[PDB]
């Protein structure tokens, strides 16, 4: 076992007992996991095992993501938060002096977002639906990123919404393009395009395009700033 | 119904059915809610298919969610007494499962591309 | 014209330029700024806001959300609303700041500890303890054993025939409990409990003859320290019970139908919630308990267990040894059905799922 | 009697143990940051059976059973910033009544060793001036 940084801080690799090599972030509450993730110690400090197959933020990274914006006390709102199995990386990533605001409409899931949540003082959890950030305007400030993972076919003009309201100008926004929850029918190359079309049309440029095969199927993941 | 996520088109719906019965004959297939269950539960399964009218819906609710994440691809037909007809019963079959495809690879490839590209993707 | 913007932290005016023409500061109290956030959806205003609209007199206003308006109106003012407005951004870009020079909090540190808070009990507004109480009462079903055999030991010395007299427990603890001494039992103290008048005579005659030890005050009540915790368990269990009926008709309304609130919580806690008994097939639910006899099956592939938690169901373990496994495979094939129903929304079916069910057993037992 | 006695002591220690574990994993639903907070299960327990709800908590009627200065502030300000359930008063009270068995229990435990060691110096005193009464039993 070997845990070292990497080009994006609190953001870690393991050389493992056998010879492979997984992502890992430092643990903001040490002994507790929010999935079933392998918890690390080394040197003393405890890492958390970041499984690309389930978080989108991982598995792009692990695809060459140039640079994350997503550091050290970086402010982020994170459309679709769900169970909370990625916002807790980034909260890990983010500590204690970043902030991450997780909005998520669907209550059987921000069930089990509330347990993270409470362990976790980077997150503030909000059971709204992202398509009215009417309904959180009063919750929330301006933001660094918008971590955009939203199982809706209007998701695009969703996010642009929510970025002219809450991104930061200069901001960047990663944008997880769904395929299949946009049209099923057509083709999802089609798709990454035509929503890249949106941002550019929008006044968002597009910085780095990537497609998350192996680990998640008929997805994309657009990085792009606000201007 | 509330349990069935996306819409099947009767073509398709046929190619599974068609796909089971191969299935039967030349590969191994799994019969019945509870065993449909445990063939996700243990990863064996590579095509799940649900009825569209099972009579307490909530009896594979449970399917959805449990083949999200074990990642294995599900389809609906639409009757319940169709499916375990082809199953090689001559009693109905709210679910079941597809193991190895066997003489239905091609069959089976197609229909899990095409419930890909009707569900978002690319 | 002025620009007005409502927040966590209060009610604020904006020029057209973004300057803090005034401001109301909201209370520090999780209660209220809640009930008016849930208010303001509806459109109702912030009353930090009604009180900011007065301060200053303005003729024409802008709010951030479309709602609003016709409110503001029949108060009196002229209003419209802009959607993601220049003035919106430029509050929320200094709100870290804000916060502190309208004196909402002392410092960063604890703006954002009473947000989080504030986000916490938000969303709360907007099955765990099934579990626990069932745990406990397994708790406590153990320690009235344990406690039980213990006194009986104990109380022996003084009065060993009393034990094989009284089958039950609680009776037992009850006699140790109210007299003390073998020689004050009385007959009426003893009608009171509901001992047939034969009974209290072979108990007391019991004394009389009794072969047991002379002994203390100062021994007597520290046995009987060990009958009134017996006592005060039986209470509490009974009152858990209760409790527990509550919690499980509410949360799990078809598995309670169907195995009573007890055994449906038990089956609660061994899968952990009811969204993973829900996900389990029967063949599980059917094992759930009989852990160490299920892997010992698996591993040697001899005989795995009939029943798990299930056996505790008047049908089975009452019902010969050769229809247990029937019985069994019937119920936890419903139990599955059941939890779906429950888990998933469903409301009450349970009824049908019974009849269905002592159909099946009938049919069993008439073999 | 000596024997009887502390095995009976030993059947309420071994109790107390079960409950106040019980208890923490209960209780914790409603105020988990108290756990790790109060090392001591008798305290833990008086907490619970005292207040049931984090908001019944007081500076005053802390004080009143001599928790110091510092701690009863950290208490507070845990029950103020908790990310616990809230939860009805019949929920409470199920708790409530574990938590009042426990400090029953202590009490019986500690006259069961008073009595044990009136016993135990009676019937072996010179085994009692080695290892104690409960050990001697």
């Amino acid at each position: 076992i070997t845990v070292k940084q990497t080009n994006m801080e609190n953001i870690y690799e393991c050389e493992f007992n056998d010879g492979s090599f997984r992502l890992c972030t430092r643990n903001l509450v040490p002994n507790f996991n929010v999935y079933g993730e392998r918890l690390i110690k080394y040197e003393g400090v405890e890492y958390r095992e970041w499984n690309a197959f389930r978080s989108k933020l991982a598995g792009a990274i692990l695809k060459g993501l140039k640079t994350n914006p997503i550091r050290k006390g970086t402010k982020v709102l994170y459309l679709g938060a769900a169970s909370g199995t990625t916002i807790s990386h980034v909260s890990d990533i983010i500590e204690l002096n970043g902030k991450a605001y997780g909005v998520e409409f669907s209550p059987r899931v921000v069930r089990e977002l509330l347990l993270v949540a409470q362990r976790r003082p980077n997150i503030f959890p909000l059971l709204a639906d992202a398509r009215f950030p009417q309904s959180y305007k009063s919750v929330v400030e301006n933001v660094d990123v918008l971590y955009v993972d939203i199982a809706q076919p209007d998701q695009t003009d969703i996010a642009i919404y929510n970025a002219k309201f809450f991104l930061k100008v200069n901001g960047d926004m990663l944008l997880v393009i769904k395929a299949r929850s946009i049209d099923v029918t057509k083709d999802p190359k089609e798709i990454y395009k035509t929503e890249v079309e949106k941002l550019e049309n929008s006044n968002f440029e597009t910085i780095q395009i990537i497609n998350l095969d192996p680990y998640d199927k008929d997805h994309a993941i657009v990085l792009s700033k606000y201007k | 119904a509330s349990y069935v996520k996306f819409e099947v088109p009767q073509d398709l719906a046929d190619k599974v059915l068609e796909a089971v019965r191969k299935a039967k004959e030349s590969g191994k297939i799994k019969k019945g809610t509870n065993e449909t269950t445990k063939a996700v539960e243990r990863g064996q399964a590579k095509l799940v298919i649900i009825a569209e009218d099972v009579q307490p819906e909530e009896i594979v609710a449970h399917l959805p969610l449990l083949c999200d994440e074990k990642k294995i691809p599900y389809v609906y037909v639409s009757s319940k007494k169709a499916l375990g007809e082809a199953c090689g019963l001559q009693v109905a079959t709210a679910s079941a499962a597809i193991l190895e495809p066997g003489e239905a690879k091609d069959l089976v490839d197609e229909i899990i591309k095409r419930v890909n590209e009707i569900k978002g993707k690319t | 014209k002025i620009y007005l913007i409502e927040h966590v932290i209060g009610a604020v005016a904006y020029d057209e330029n973004g300057n803090i023409v005034d401001y109301i500061t909201n209370p520090r109290d999780l209660g209220k700024i809640t009930e008016e956030l849930l208010n303001n959806e509806k459109g109702i205003p912030f009353s930090a806001t009604v009180e900011l609209l007065k301060k200053v007199n303005p003729q024409e206003v802008v709010v951030e959300n479309e709602a609003e308006v016709p409110k503001l109106q029949a108060l009196g003012y002229r209003v419209s609303y802009e959607p993601y407005s220049k003035v919106s951004r430029i509050f929320r870009e200094s709100l870290p700041k804000v916060a502190i020079d309208i004196k909402f909090a002392s410092n960063e540190e604890d703006y954002y500890n009473f947000l989080h808070e504030l986000s916490l009990e938000y969303t709360r507004r907007k099955d765990l303890l099934a579990i626990q109480a069932v745990r406990a009462m397994d708790d406590i079903d153990k320690t009235i054993n344990l406690f039980s055999e213990r006194l009986r030991e104990w109380y022996s010395i003084h009065f060993p025939e009393l034990d094989k007299l009284i089958e039950d427990h609680e009776e037992y603890a009850t006699i140790v409990s109210r007299f003390g001494d073998r020689g004050f039992l009385t007959i009426d103290s003893l009608k009171e409990l509901g001992f047939n008048e034969q009974r209290i005579n072979r108990i007391l005659d019991a004394a009389k003859k009794s072969i047991g030890a002379d002994i203390s005050e100062d021994d007597l009540s520290a046995m009987r320290m060990i009958a009134n915790t017996i006592l005060d368990l039986y209470n509490i269990r009974r009152n858990l019970n209760n409790y527990l009926e509550g919690v499980m008709k509410e949360v799990a309304p078809n598995v309670t139908a169907l195995v009573g609130p007890a055994l449906g919580a038990r089956l609660l806690s061994i899968a952990g919630s009811l969204d993973e008994l829900a996900k389990m097939p029967a063949s599980t639910i059917q094992v759930l308990g009989a852990e160490k006899a299920l892997f010992r099956a698996l591993r040697s592939g001899g005989r795995p267990p009939k029943h798990g938690i299930i056996f505790q169901y008047p049908a089975i373990h009452t019902s010969p040894r050769w229809q247990r496994g029937k019985i069994a495979r019937a119920l936890a094939a419903k139990l599955a059905i059941a939890a779906r129903v429950d888990a998933f929304s469903g409301r009450f079916i349970g009824d049908q799922l019974n009849e269905q069910l002592k159909k099946r057993i009938d049919e069993i037992k008439e073999k």
